[PDB]
């Protein structure tokens, strides 16, 4: 069987708990899943390569002294911008991000006409043609690849929700919590931290 | 599959020319075709204007920096007056060329490489070359004066 | 050189997708009316050209009001005295007037915007454009019509005109135009009466709203009685 | 639509992409919630401009034991709210009058209790159009457009009240105080700098 975990994909079946009234939700959760996938991975990798929590990473790059993020990346012996130049600038990064992500979102969602000329209908979260340089979808199964991605989508969104509530409970960070739970499983869990009071009680 | 680059002129292998990446490259062709001499539909006077400006502007520089008075404070003024004198000589050369060169009928026409029949360049005529010479004179003197101005004005000139 | 004449098939870097009208069906519930849609409430309609004159003064006064606003916010210099900075003499100062400017118009030392240099560029650029806009010079863009304040070809690279409702956008611009012109008139009268910049007058009026008004300064005679 | 350009839409204008419109009672609930929110955000706006007390702390000033503090709180008042000598707006006094007046109005708004007026005023209609609109602004104005204006103000003010409650929970400083801090220096005074400080808990 395909998708036998719990419930069924939006493409086929009905939610056990929700009515699934609106068909905008399907692609919404695809996009949300993909973003979460990149977010969870980011939180996984940053705290490994740098040791900082993902939720306090924002404090390193601020409109004054954004140079803290420079050279934080593993390997990458050259910093983001040279030391002493002070060019890692929150506003410069923010403007570059605003223009790039805003243009990408406008192209995806039809706020602006697509720059390309080859199909790419607005609102489809599986474009394929331009977004498969390797040609893995035509070689593989399209439907089961889409199901795998969905499983990853929902798994990563649930992992992100876990990351934020772990951040709120323990105030430490995802990987450090994972390592504490691995080291002493009985003595590092949610009920253990509840016995400590979650840091406020 | 075993591409050969160098080809005869317009595919005719019996004319004294060969089309190479130096002659028929798109970038070279676009650069040369956009130069004023090859703008045959434009009035010869204005093509001569730009020509004179460009030529009189640069030609001053050798006299400024290598002339007899290059060491003196009047190096620039000497070099620009030398450039103006050379512009006048070249105007004389242009006038005599225009008087003498275009004396024949040239019954044969001209076509583009695509085979489109086109009219002859008005520059390639006695009166057209006279207008081009006048444009050359005005442009050359304006360019020499501009070179003087820039040597007296430009911040990083030395 | 051969004739290629291939197909460019280029699309705009940004091309606004159809967004239609973002305004109510009623378009001028404000005092007066847009030209070509009713009778002028007070002043007589001088000429067909006056509509386009209103548009041009409007766009210019928009740009002037925003310039005075941003100049006073970024430097504190009033707009009516910003002219004294760049002069045939000592136009070096005018350079570093933009907050956050990575570099100065005038690099440290002699390197500098000269008044005459700036001026000569200003004439050669602005006059050219002014002429090309009007019947002077010629039309370098035949696809557009000289004497039309809304050409809407290359002059709307984002294509907001065609993306939305054109005429509601037009009246929106007209209302912004009239608002900014009246605000500009207020700015010049404030400069005359108080000798302080627009944002300075704003700040004085918002810090203590009850005082620092027309009539408060009139009690002192606008510094003339 | 042409008129409604906001992200979502008004009930009857169409259908919302998320949580589409169900029962009409939901639309009645939205309008009434908006109306009370407009009143609430305006009160939280005006009160601490008048006297400086955040709305989430203004409750405790009146208590069953002592309610003198609420008297003479309104700026510009010619006299005390009740005698200066012995203010008598006691919390119980306030309650006993207010529960009766508000309960009456509510039951008479919804018609669970027989209407006093019986002027044709039909309960369960957000726009009574009777004595409630003496100016009859709706009669002169365009009623569809005006309904859209009312709903836009409803949603804006309900969102503003959500902002007020969450700002109270994060910064516990006060709405206009948060405004003044942000206008003072928005770059270094906003939600994310308070997050860097930790919202007062972390
Ligand atoms: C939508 C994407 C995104 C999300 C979810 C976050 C989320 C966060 N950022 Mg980041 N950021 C994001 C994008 C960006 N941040 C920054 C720059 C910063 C700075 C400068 C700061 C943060 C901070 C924070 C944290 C607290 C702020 C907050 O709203 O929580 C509120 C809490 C909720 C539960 C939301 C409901 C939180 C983990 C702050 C921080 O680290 O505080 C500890 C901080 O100071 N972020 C930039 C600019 C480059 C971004 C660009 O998109
Ligand atoms: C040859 C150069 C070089 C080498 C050996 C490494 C080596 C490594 N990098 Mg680094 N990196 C290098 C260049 C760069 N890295 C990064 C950005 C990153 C990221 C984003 C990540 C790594 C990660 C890793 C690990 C896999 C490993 C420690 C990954 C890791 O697991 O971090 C611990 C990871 O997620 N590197 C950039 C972009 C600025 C580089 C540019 O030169
Ligand atoms: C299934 C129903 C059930 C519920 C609602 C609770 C609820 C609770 N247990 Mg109990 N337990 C339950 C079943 C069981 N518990 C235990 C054994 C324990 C232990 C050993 C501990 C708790 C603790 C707690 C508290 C903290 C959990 C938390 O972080 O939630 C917070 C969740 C929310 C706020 C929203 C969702 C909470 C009051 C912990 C504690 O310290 O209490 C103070 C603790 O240490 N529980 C066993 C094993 C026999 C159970 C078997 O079903
Ligand atoms: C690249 C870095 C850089 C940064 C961070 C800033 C930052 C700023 N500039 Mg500056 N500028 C920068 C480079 C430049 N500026 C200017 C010319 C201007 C102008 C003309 C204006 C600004 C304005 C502003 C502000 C606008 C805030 C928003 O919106 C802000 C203080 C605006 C301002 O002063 O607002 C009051 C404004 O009007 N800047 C030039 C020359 C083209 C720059 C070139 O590097
Ligand atoms: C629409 C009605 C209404 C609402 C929403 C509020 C809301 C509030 N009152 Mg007010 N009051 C209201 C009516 C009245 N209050 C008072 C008198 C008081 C007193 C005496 C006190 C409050 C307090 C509070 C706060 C309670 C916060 C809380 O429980 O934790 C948070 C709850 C949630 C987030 C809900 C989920 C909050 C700001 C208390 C306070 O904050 O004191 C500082 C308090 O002591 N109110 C009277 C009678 C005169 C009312 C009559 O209707
Ligand atoms: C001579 C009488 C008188 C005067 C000049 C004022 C003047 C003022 N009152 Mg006060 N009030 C007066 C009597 C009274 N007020 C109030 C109750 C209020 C309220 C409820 C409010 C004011 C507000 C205001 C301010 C309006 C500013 C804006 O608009 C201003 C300080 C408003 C305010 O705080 O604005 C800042 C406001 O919301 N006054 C009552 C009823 C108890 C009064 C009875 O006579
Ligand atoms: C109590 C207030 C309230 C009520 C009853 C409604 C009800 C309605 N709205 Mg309105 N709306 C509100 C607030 C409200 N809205 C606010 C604040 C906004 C601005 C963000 C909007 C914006 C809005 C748009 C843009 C649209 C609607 C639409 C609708 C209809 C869709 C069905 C629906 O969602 O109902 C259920 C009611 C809800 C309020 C949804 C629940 C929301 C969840 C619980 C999140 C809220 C979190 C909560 C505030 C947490 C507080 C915690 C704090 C106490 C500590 C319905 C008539 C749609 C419509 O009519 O389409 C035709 C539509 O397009 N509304
Ligand atoms: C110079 C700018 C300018 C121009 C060219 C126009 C031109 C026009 N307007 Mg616009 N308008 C302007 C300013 C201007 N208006 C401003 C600032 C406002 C806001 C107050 C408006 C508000 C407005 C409305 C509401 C309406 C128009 C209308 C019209 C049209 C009819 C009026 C006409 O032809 O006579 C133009 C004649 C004049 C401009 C002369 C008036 C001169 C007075 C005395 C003002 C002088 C300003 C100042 C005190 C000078 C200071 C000098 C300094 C040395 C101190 C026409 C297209 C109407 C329309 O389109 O009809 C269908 C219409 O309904 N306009
Ligand atoms: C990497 C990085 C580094 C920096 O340090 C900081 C930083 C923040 C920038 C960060 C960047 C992160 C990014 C970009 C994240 C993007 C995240 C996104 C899009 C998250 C979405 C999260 C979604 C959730 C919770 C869903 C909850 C919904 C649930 C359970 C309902 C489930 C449900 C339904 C639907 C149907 C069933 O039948 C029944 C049940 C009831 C089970
Ligand atoms: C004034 C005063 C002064 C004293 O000092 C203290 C004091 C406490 C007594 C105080 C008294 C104030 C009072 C009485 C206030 C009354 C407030 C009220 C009625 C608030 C209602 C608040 C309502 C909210 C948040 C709604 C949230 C709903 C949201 C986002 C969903 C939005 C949603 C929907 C529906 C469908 C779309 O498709 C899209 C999305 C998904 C966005």
């Amino acid at each position: 069987d395909i998708y036998p975990e719990f419930g069924t994909y939006p493409g086929g079946g009905e939610s056990p708990i929700i009515p699934f009234g609106s068909e905008k939700n399907a692609e919404r959760e695809v996009i949300h899943g993909r973003w979460a996938m990149l977010g969870v991975t980011g939180a996984w990798a940053a705290e490994n390569g740098t040791g900082i929590p993902w939720f306090t990473a924002g404090t390193l790059c601020t409109p004054d002294d954004c140079t803290a993020v420079a050279d934080k990346f593993p390997g990458a012996v050259a910093p983001l911008a040279p030391e002493g130049s002070g060019y890692p600038s929150f506003w410069n990064v923010l403007i570059i991000e605003i223009v790039l992500v805003g243009a990408a979102e406008a192209y995806r969602t039809g706020i602006s006409d697509s720059p390309f000329d080859d199909g790419l209908t607005v609102g489809d979260v599986n474009p394929g043609g331009r977004f498969d340089p390797l040609g893995l979808a035509e070689s593989g199964d399209l439907e089961e690849l889409k199901i795998k991605e969905l499983k990853h989508c929902r798994l990563s969104m649930f992992a992100w929700l876990g990351c934020i509530f772990q951040a709120l409970a323990t105030q430490e960070g995802p990987i450090a919590n994972w390592q504490s739970h691995v080291a002493d499983p009985v003595h590092s869990n949610v009920l253990t931290n509840a016995a400590k009071g979650f840091g406020f009680y | 599959d075993k591409v050969q680059i160098v080809k005869p002129i317009n595919g005719d292998p019996f004319i004294g020319m060969l089309e190479t990446p130096v002659t028929s490259s798109p970038d070279v062709a676009n650069f040369l075709s956009n130069l004023p001499a090859y703008r045959t539909g434009v009035a010869p006077l204005l093509r001569g204007v730009e020509v004179g400006l460009a030529h009189g502007f640069f030609v001053t520089g050798p006299f400024i920096k290598l002339g007899p008075l290059r060491s003196t404070d009047a190096a620039e003024l000497a070099g620009c007056l030398s450039g103006a004198g050379l512009v006048l000589i070249l105007t004389a050369c242009l006038s005599i060329y225009g008087a003498t060169a275009f004396q024949r009928e040239e019954v044969v026409g001209l076509k583009t490489l695509s085979g489109r029949t086109i009219a002859k360049d008005p520059l390639q005529s006695s009166e057209g070359w006279a207008s081009f010479t006048s444009g050359w004179l005005v442009g050359g003197l304006s360019g020499v004066a501009w070179s003087y101005v820039l040597t007296q004005v430009l911040p990083y000139y030395s | 050189r051969r004739t290629k004449a291939s197909v460019p098939a280029k699309r705009s870097a940004f091309k606004a997708n159809k967004f239609g009208s973002l305004a109510p069906p009623d378009l001028y519930p404000e005092f007066g009316t847009y030209p070509g849609g009713g009778e002028s409430p007070v002043i007589p309609f001088g000429s067909e050209k006056n509509a386009e004159r209103e548009i041009i003064h409007g766009r210019w006064a928009m740009l002037g009001v925003t310039g005075a606003w941003a100049a006073e916010n970024g430097t504190g210099i009033p707009w009516f005295t910003a002219g004294t900075l760049c002069t045939p003499d000592d136009c070096t100062a005018v350079a570093d007037k933009f907050p956050g400017a990575v570099a100065p118009l005038a690099p440290a030392g002699s390197g500098y915007p000269n008044f005459w240099a700036v001026l000569a560029i200003e004439i050669f650029l602005v006059g050219s454009a002014e002429c090309y806009r009007t019947g002077l010079f010629e039309n370098p863009f035949p696809e557009l019509t000289q004497g039309d304040v809304t050409p809407g070809g290359r002059f709307d690279p984002l294509g907001f005109a065609e993306a939305g409702d054109l005429e509601e956008l037009k009246i929106k611009e007209l209302k912004h135009s009239r608002l900014a012109m009246f605000a500009w008139l207020g700015c010049i009268m404030q400069a005359l009466a108080t000798q302080e910049g627009p944002i300075a007058n704003w700040t004085a009026h918002v810090a203590d709203p009850i005082h620092a008004n027309v009539l408060t300064n009139a009690a002192k005679g606008f510094k003339f009685y």
